[PDB]
């Protein structure tokens, strides 16, 4: 939809200098100025709405007053962004807790997701005064060709964009706290059943109390539930559960 | 319990994933490109602020995975308040820093290497360590610095931009001069040096493998090159001065002590220079010019 808008202006613009105005660059360049800053609200409105979808704050459409009898054909000019379910599969093998994927896989998951969202502006074509011209001979780089530099052209700064950063490095932060707690039940493996056994020695008062024991802990992990959501991140600890 | 616990105090560990690399450069320095490369994927998507990724790295000897946490800065200082995020005062023992410079644009590389390393320091002097934490942190690292025989890195991009130097620019052997330039740079901050060329593929690996020794202390061997004069490494401890005059003798023009911009010069590159803006005189302006010219009659 933005493409499609860019190309109808570029057009017209190739028609300006088919005909020879004067200052067509001077023009040229305050359009491209102005279409710039149209695309850093929208960029931090994608941001924003992309930030909420990651955190769970998205308001979803059943929220969207029914009182209001003007349609809102608007789309939201952040979108609807979409994180898909992340699953971690918890697992412990030979008495080793380990995790695959890991939460710093967790971290390339996230991250990976909003990579795709920012390049839904960063990776749109630029607007040149002078594409009508073939084989110009100008220097064109990546900034020059998309406008992969919106992201400093946002509205409030760069407060949008670093809340974006900061959302994504919470739920990782948080997805790996959870999964350390279990990656720390390797306690079976790290010291051996036989040091257990030398710390209970022939007492057989001690051993009657660690089997009451054994079986309380083994209760904490009869539950039905395989997978806990902190926002868009699923950790499947079941394959640990079981 | 207390037995769990004891247990997990003795786990053999997986090599430190926290560690951290962090990436420095002025925009377009192939930054990311470098990092994308090394990690082993085809397409790094480019990203402006803080850039982010990480390193899966595999001993086959002991078939074990770890992987190392990697963070690339955008070129604007726009964007520099992302480096908090980046490096933390737990994690900056653990953090590796990688400084790029270009090639491409050689005449700007000491300037943005000095914008790179000082946004470095005022960031560490935001970060407020205590005094005794510094001075323990500067005595590992002399440590490893007087230890070296035969952290910051500076890693050069699209060296084969020299190429074109050579066609474009009339440079010659003697513009020694940048790398000698470099090299005092380095030791002036006790860097490592190295070459790189992703579109000829050079000292990838090698750079690969002191990477993963620095970060997770694993063997190095290969040695010092200074003679080629776009495939140089220097690892860290082997620079000195007088290391460094070998380059000033083959000066014939120059001397170590002439500046860098009157030497090496920025070229004027020939944008669009945009016209004046013409305006069409007020009804008032012209008139007042009118009356000027019937008066005067």
């Amino acid at each position: 939809t933005f493409s499609e808008i860019l190309n109808r202006v570029q057009k017209a613009v190739d028609d300006l200098n088919l005909h020879s105005y004067s200052n067509l660059p001077i023009w040229v360049n305050k359009l491209d100025m102005e279409i710039e800053r149209i695309l850093g609200v929208r960029l931090q409105a994608g941001l924003r709405a992309w930030t909420q979808v990651l955190l769970g704050q998205a308001e979803d459409k059943a929220e969207v007053d029914m009182d209001t009898d003007a349609p809102q054909v608007s789309h939201k000019p952040g979108g609807e962004p979409k994180i898909k379910n992340v699953v971690h599969e918890l697992r412990i093998t030979n008495q080793v807790i380990y995790l695959n994927p890991p939460i710093e896989e967790c971290r390339y998951k996230l991250y990976q997701e909003m990579f795709a969202w920012k390049m839904v502006v960063l990776s749109l074509p630029r607007i040149q005064s002078q594409r009508y011209q073939v084989g110009v001979h100008y220097e064109l780089t990546e900034e020059e060709k998309f406008y992969r530099n919106a992201l400093t052209r946002m509205p409030d700064g760069p407060v949008a964009l670093e809340e974006s950063y900061s959302a994504v490095m919470g739920i990782v932060t948080e997805v790996e706290q959870y999964v350390k707690v279990w990656l720390q039940y390797q306690c079976l493996w790290d010291m051996q059943a036989e040091n257990i056994y030398n710390r209970l020695g022939e007492d057989l008062n001690k051993w009657q109390a660690l089997l009451v024991q054994i079986r309380k802990a083994r209760g904490t992990f009869d539950n039905a539930e395989t997978k806990k959501e902190f926002g868009p991140v699923v950790i499947d600890y079941g394959k640990v559960q079981s | 319990s207390s037995i769990l616990s004891e247990v997990s105090t003795r786990a053999r560990s997986k090599l430190p994933s926290g560690k951290n690399i962090l990436v420095f450069g002025e925009d377009g320095s192939g930054k990311t490109t470098l990092m994308t490369k090394l990690q082993g994927a085809e397409h790094g998507k480019k990203g402006r602020g803080l850039e982010y990724l990480y390193l899966s790295i595999h001993d086959e000897d002991r078939d074990d995975h770890t992987r190392c946490n990697v963070w690339i800065l955008d070129g604007d200082l726009y964007h520099k308040g992302l480096l908090k995020f980046a490096v933390s005062a737990e994690s900056l023992p653990e953090t590796l820093v990688i400084f790029v410079a270009d090639m491409s644009r050689p005449w700007t590389v000491m300037e943005s290497l000095q914008k790179w390393a000082s946004v470095l320091r005022e960031h560490i002097d935001k970060m407020k360590i205590p005094p005794e934490e510094m001075r323990e942190l500067e005595r590992k690292f002399m440590k490893d610095f007087q230890d070296y025989i035969e952290p910051v890195l500076v890693v050069c991009t699209k060296c084969d931009a020299v190429s074109v130097l050579e066609k474009e620019h009339d440079y010659r052997d003697e513009h020694d001069f940048i790398q000698s330039h470099l090299r005092r740079f380095c030791l002036q901050y006790g860097a490592a040096l190295i070459y790189t060329s992703v579109k000829e593929e050079k000292n990838l690996d090698l750079l690969y493998k002191y990477i993963v020794h620095k970060t997770y202390g694993f063997h190095f061997t290969t040695p010092a090159l200074v003679v080629e004069k776009e495939a140089v490494f220097i690892p860290a401890g082997w620079d000195n001065e007088k290391k460094i005059a070998i380059l000033h003798e083959n000066f014939t023009t120059v001397k170590p002590e002439d500046a860098y911009e009157d030497f090496i010069v920025k070229p004027p590159v020939r944008k669009l220079v945009h016209d004046k803006e013409l305006a069409a005189e007020d009804e008032q302006v012209f008139l007042m010019k009118q009356q000027s010219l019937l008066a005067k009659q």
